[PDB]
Parts: C-alpha cells; structure tokens; sequence
C-alpha cells in the first residue's frame, strides 16, 4: 500500500515503525509499505526548518481471508 | 552536515538488481 501525507515547504519527512519513534522505516510524503500480513501502523514526523511535530499516523487495514470454497466429496468414476 | 540515511527497496533475487 502507498501512504499519503501533506506536502510541506521545508519538510524533512521522518516515517518510523513504532510509536516510540526510535526506529525508521522510510523519509517519503508517499512511501510505500510492503509485504503487509497484519494490520500495520506508522508513524511520522515532520520536521520543519528543525522544528520537529507530534508524529501523524495511520493502520493500513489488511481484508478479511477469503473463505474456503465448497467442492463435492472423494469420487469414484469407472472407466469411459 | 548529517550522516544520510539509506534505504533498500527489499530483497532481491540473485542475479537481478
């Protein structure tokens, strides 16, 4: 999925991957996150001109597995 | 003035790029 933020004259855009912001992801106003399993959220910071913001985020929500289909019991056919 | 920070854009196959 591609994740959107505002575009910000200045900006130095800082994406982390907890809400502890210790440990980066991405530096995009449109980074991709790949690979996604579970819902993932992520955070960011926006740093303007050294001025640093209470970081944004958002969960990118995964669609419910698909169900099983329904196809019919072992067979036997005879030959022909 | 800052050591850059660099990123991968994943795993890549051998051979490939």
């Amino acid at each position: 999925s591609n994740l959107s933020t505002a575009t910000v004259s200045g900006a130095s855009y800082a994406w982390y991957s907890d809400s502890s912001l210790t440990s980066l992801v991405s530096t995009a106003q449109n980074p991709m996150i790949v690979n996604i399993s579970t819902d993932t959220t992520w955070y960011l910071v926006v740093t303007v001109n050294g001025c640093s913001s209470v970081a944004g985020s958002t969960t990118v929500i995964v669609y419910p597995t698909p169900a099983t289909p329904n196809v019919p019991a072992n067979f036997a056919v005879c030959e022909g | 003035p800052a050591q850059p920070a660099v990123f991968n854009d994943g795993p890549v196959c051998e051979g490939g790029n």
